[PDB]
């Protein structure tokens, strides 16, 4: 229950996110969980809330 | 009137020398003895002006450099103090010995040495160093490596000659001409006077710290100084072996890890020796050439050489006698000139030293790459080729 | 002759960047 | 030995250095 | 000779006097 | 020797660049 994704500046509307990842280059995010074991990955699209 | 060469065991006579006149051996041609030359007096001035020089030389900037709106001043004292609160101790000291360290060697040794003649205290082990610290002091490298390091930051930024410039170039100068006429033999004969021999002993050995000829005493000292006198090295083989293997251990890592890190906008480089080189010879190919040729040919090329001399005492092969000397005279000759990139990554961290757009810094391979020019030249020195000549 | 100790203890130096190496480098996973 | 001068001299600088890499640091604080 | 040693005292011995000379007031601000 | 490591080392560049030589296509 890994979930991975990339990190990239976009000119989003009311407010532009990945400020950071501008300065510094686009970036990998993980976001580990309570799986199994798991060696094959699927990464997402933009990055959901973790809380 | 009658001495022995140093490395290749032929007793000859030995005819008076005069001032521009020099003396060779007549089997294998090695140097063996001089003279005349400047006086002791004049050494000691140029010592004292030499001392005069060096702290308004170091401690001024070198050269100006107008990188991004801000002026960025720097000298050798500057590179150092980075290295060592970087972490990196051992470098620092290192470059801090070959750099600084040796004049000031040399100068405190001509003032004891005058202090000597002024009192009388012993100076055995102060002649010693004073004849084998020659090959260290490395000035004029460090002159070519600012001015490889000023061609390489051409582009970058703006660089305007600095004050501590000329005094440096002046002190360079003084250096050279002041060690083109040091004399130690010379030294060793006005301290120490001894006597020729009957000029057909087949009994006197070569002492390998003054180059004297005569017979040893009942302690077995040489009579000249205090050291045991012995017909060849003590434990040359084994202590070339064990530095030549732990040169070549030493080289994978020094090779391997990165050594130059550059923080670019935020984000590091982190790139190793070859692609290092491999980015310079995509620019700037003019000075890459020869950082090449003074970089990574000449470890190597030494390693080769002493592996194949080793090899050949070994194998007791004599086809190649007359080269293999000349070879290890050029390898020894060209042994010094691989400390260049040491200078011009401390030139480099020095000067390009912005909070943030531009970091440069040194990497953890260094260390490895000056143990292993260290390494190989004790090995180079601590060979004897009395033993490939005595290998026929 | 203490220099036969001189590599050595740089050999096992090595051992320990080795070491170091295995501590560095981990699990090699492969994300589509 | 004679022959330790030279490089003994160098070490004791080199310790020097470590004496001014040891005196930078106060007191090490976990922050969370 | 002895010409450089003389000449190159003199140098020094100008710069010193230069160094010297510039040194201006430290003052302390809060 | 000198020229044998700069001829190993041109080698070891023309096997590099010719790892990755590719087709050459052209684009107007
Ligand atoms: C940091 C920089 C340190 C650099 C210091 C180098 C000094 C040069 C030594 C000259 C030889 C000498 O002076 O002494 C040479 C003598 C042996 O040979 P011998 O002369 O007695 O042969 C004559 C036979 N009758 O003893 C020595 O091996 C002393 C040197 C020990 C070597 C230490 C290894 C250094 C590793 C550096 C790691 C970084
Ligand atoms: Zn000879
Ligand atoms: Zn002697």
């Amino acid at each position: 229950e890994t979930q991975f994704w990339l990190v990239t500046p976009k000119a989003s509307l009311a407010g532009v996110s990945g400020l950071d990842a501008l300065v510094g280059g686009n970036y990998i995010g993980m976001m580990p969980g309570k799986g199994k074991e798991q060696d094959h990955f699927v990464a997402l699209d933009t990055q959901p809330k973790y809380r | 009137d009658y001495q022995r060469c140093p490395q290749c065991d032929m007793l000859f006579s030995l005819p008076e020398i005069n001032s521009h006149q020099s003396a060779y051996c007549p089997r294998c041609q090695a140097k063996i003895r001089d003279g005349r030359d400047w006086s002791l007096t004049r050494l000691a001035a140029m010592a004292f002006t030499m001392l005069l020089l060096m702290p308004f030389a170091w401690g001024e900037p070198l050269l100006h450099i107008w990188l991004l709106g801000i002026r960025i001043d720097a000298n050798v004292m500057q590179g150092i103090w980075q290295m060592t609160k970087q972490g990196d101790a051992i470098t620092g000291s290192m470059v801090f010995f070959c750099v600084i360290g040796a004049p000031l060697i040399l100068v405190t040794s001509i003032a004891y040495l005058w202090f000597g003649n002024r009192l009388g205290m012993n100076l055995r082990p102060v002649l010693l160093m004073l004849e084998r610290l020659k090959e260290w002091v490395m000035l004029d490298i460090y002159l070519v490596g600012i001015g490889v390091a000023s061609i390489k930051v051409q582009d970058y930024a703006h660089i305007q000659a600095g004050v501590g410039l000329f005094s440096f170039v002046a002190l360079v100068i003084l250096t050279t001409v002041t060690l083109s006429h040091l004399n130690v033999e010379e030294l060793w004969e006005r301290f120490y006077p001894q006597r020729p021999a009957t000029r057909r002993d087949e009994k006197l050995r070569v002492c390998l710290g003054c180059h004297f000829t005569g017979y040893p005493d009942q302690r077995g000292r040489c009579p000249r100084c205090h050291i045991p006198l012995r017909l060849r090295r003590r434990h040359s083989l084994q202590k070339c072996w064990a530095a030549l293997l732990a040169s070549i251990v030493l080289l994978l890592p020094a090779n391997l890890l990165p050594i130059s890190i550059i923080y670019l906008n935020g984000g590091r480089q982190e790139d190793t020796i070859l692609s290092g080189i491999m980015s310079l010879a995509s620019s700037n190919i003019a000075v890459a050439g020869i950082v090449f040729i003074a970089s990574i040919l000449v470890p190597f090329t030494k390693v080769i050489v002493m592996f194949t001399l080793l090899l050949s005492i070994h194998f007791k092969c004599q086809q190649g006698l007359r080269t293999r000397i000349l070879l290890l005279r050029m390898v020894t000759w060209i042994g010094r000139w691989s400390m260049l990139d040491l200078f011009v990554i401390s030139l480099t961290m020095s000067l390009i030293n912005r909070d943030q757009i531009l970091a440069f810094t040194m990497g953890p391979a260094a260390f490895y790459f000056g143990a292993a020019v260290i390494l190989t030249i004790l090995a180079v020195e601590w060979l004897d080729s009395r033993l490939l000549w005595d290998a026929h | 002759s203490p220099f036969w100790l001189l590599p050595f203890i740089a050999l096992m130096i090595a051992s320990w960047l080795i070491w170091d190496s295995y501590q560095d480098r981990g699990n090699t996973v492969t994300i589509d």
